[PDB]
């Protein structure tokens, strides 16, 4: 049960974007290929306010900022 | 007795080089020595998600959001300059010769049995049909893959180069010479005899092939495309990449080598596709279809294993096919 | 007398790595400045070509294999599109003292080996072996596949006495054969230089330069590297060519193998030709080891007969054993 | 009574390979040094078909795959 909310950008980059799912009281951000749904990395979040404070805290402006977001999520999170 | 050799290997004959593209104007191709190279640029494209969407189990809001949003790629493009309509493509070809002898073989009885079989094939007839069909693939412009599609005139110049000086020059028309029928000509027979004497081992054959394909001003040309594994975390935005050399767009050598050996007109399925390329299990990847299927008995491995081992010859055209797979080269035996 | 438990021989005729560079024919006289051939990188989409197991000879399995990708990345080395020849240079030291082992246990086996090699040298010099090594320098065996299908090949050999060259040679690698061994004046002069070098009576330093007129943009063949295609990220390049800084190179041991292709008395036949000098003399590229130890022509058999029991073999097998000692190796148990 | 069948590769790696012995109705795979016969680890198998389905199921291609095979056999099998 992961209800879709919105894509994180206005434009897709290379058929790649960040989808936003509501996973219970948490909230999900998956790096997905838009034509077939293959995820290449996700990260857990809880509130949309802190998610936007994290996203707008990234360096960049627009598609460069979501490039930074997909490079951040698309690496393996360290133990 | 006399089982197959577990290691077979044939190095290829008919060695091409990479073909460098350059652009210029027609009726100045008689002085086409100094034409500037076609450069690979890099532009940005914005499109739509217009692929077959999996509408079997999906949220409709996600499907509506995915197709109402644009896609912002970056591609490599190769155009002509705007004051030139003719594309030049130049590559060299060496025809080695000594086709029957493998470069790796376990058995010594299978090896000289194979050498006696290929010596019988060279004895009762030359390489005349095979070299005739390779000279047809040089005479038209198969190596201009999409650059031939929709052109006013294509002209192919072929030079025999013995020393610094050119020894023998031909000049053709790739649109008059067909794409499907293997007709006859005097200079096609001369070029075929030169290629056949190269394959037999008489002289040293070096060929320069220059193709002029008039397209139009500023149109897109099509170099061969590269593979961008392990760069999605560095670049990410760039999706298409063209093969180049030190500042010139170029086609790969193996693709021209595939274009030269599209000869096989004897595959049992049909005749409506024309010739296909000489392959073991002779197949086309665009068709997605394994023509020359191994459950029938026209497979290359089956014809080899009963024309060498069991001493039963196939028909003459299947013999031409097996010697074409030996001229092609490849890693045979079991991997 | 029993042979030692540890034997060792350092190699003589040790070459350096070749350095390939490309330029123009009839400009090879001024060739100290040619740009080196670089190892570039291209992409290959393969096909289904190996033998099927005949349990997978179905229509649908072949169609799925043809629709399957087989994308790879390989290294290639080509000439520039205006260059038509290949310059290859390397240097070669000729040591001498080719009977003394560099490690031995038995002081009696050592002295017996010394006077056995000494009575070989007193019976006949290094003249036949140096004749055959001068032949493998004369033709272009170290151009392995680069020679195969070349217009004209030419080999320049200089003797380096000081900073200045002392003696020169100019050969024709196609007229000088690949199948037999002949005589000529400059060949015998080079053979006597190598024979003076192998007997410890001088210091010989040779540089060898070879030119092979192939064609514009053709594929040269540097030596290929060993890479283990394991399960890393997405698959790497599947063909690595050996190189140095900004230059494609042939290994030193490949040239050293092409120099010692001498042996013509392995007991199979004379129909094939000369093979490389080797204990259990094996052409591994055709999967067959000639000179099996089941006959009486193995190197260890000839050594243990001709040093311990003092029975001499034929003169041709004496040449074989002394070429094995010039090769070097790990001998003994 | 362990009759030799074949080596598992075309080339040796570092004088090391995998020899294949027929041990009764079973079949043996020993990691052996080829010049002196010193085994450093073996593993029991029964059929050559399942042995090839195990070997071709290993990750890698060629000498890397037999490197994976020798690293798998050359460790002590857990109780």
């Amino acid at each position: 049960s992961m209800k879709f909310i919105k894509y994180l950008s206005t434009a897709h980059l290379n058929y790649m974007n960040i989808a936003v799912y509501e996973n219970g009281s948490k909230i999900k951000a998956r790096v997905e290929n838009v034509v077939n749904g293959k995820s290449v990395g996700a990260r857990d979040f809880d509130s949309t306010e802190q998610l936007e404070s994290w996203f707008y805290g990234l360096p960049g402006s627009g598609l460069g900022r979501i490039e930074n977001a997909m490079n951040e999520i698309s690496r393996r999170e360290n133990p | 007795i006399l089982s197959t050799a577990s290691v077979l290997a044939f190095e290829r004959k008919l060695d091409p080089s990479d073909a460098l593209m350059s652009a210029g104007a027609w009726a100045q191709r008689d002085a086409s020595q100094e034409w500037p190279a076609v450069t690979v640029r890099e532009k940005s494209v914005r499109g739509t998600i217009s692929n077959r969407l999996k509408t079997k189990d999906r949220d409709p809001a996600k499907l509506d959001a995915s197709i109402q949003s644009p896609n912002l790629q970056t591609v490599d493009v190769a155009n002509l300059p705007s004051d030139a309509d003719t594309l030049k493509v130049r590559f060299t070809l060496r025809v080695l010769g000594g086709a029957g002898t493998p470069s790796a073989c376990n058995d010594a009885a299978y090896r000289d049995k194979l050498l006696q079989t290929v010596a019988t094939y060279v004895n009762d007839q030359g390489f005349a049909e095979l070299a005739r069909r390779y000279a047809h693939n040089l005479a038209n412009a198969r190596f201009l893959w999409r650059n031939r599609v929709g052109a006013e005139a294509v002209e192919v110049r072929i030079n025999h180069i013995r020393q610094g000086e050119v020894a023998r020059a031909w000049r053709f028309d790739a649109l008059a010479i067909g794409l499907r029928d293997f007709k006859a000509d005097a200079e096609l027979d001369a070029l075929a005899e030169l290629i056949a004497s190269g394959l037999s081992g008489s002289g040293h054959v070096l060929l320069e092939v220059v193709a002029f394909a008039r397209i139009g001003d500023g149109q897109e040309v099509f170099p061969s495309q590269e593979l961008i594994l392990d760069k999605g975390d560095k670049k990410g935005q760039k999706s298409k990449t063209l093969y180049s050399v030190r500042d010139a767009a170029a086609i790969h050598s193996q693709k021209i080598g595939n274009a030269l050996r599209t000869i096989d007109t004897w595959y049992p399925d049909e005749d409506g596709l024309g010739p296909i390329a000489v392959e073991p299990y002779g197949s086309v990847t665009s068709q997605g279809k394994a023509y020359r299927q191994p459950k029938q008995k026209l497979d290359f491995y089956t014809l080899l294993d009963n024309w060498v081992l069991r001493d039963e010859a196939p028909a003459v055209e299947q013999q031409h096919y097996v010697i074409a797979n030996l001229i092609r080269g490849g890693v045979f035996g079991e991997a």
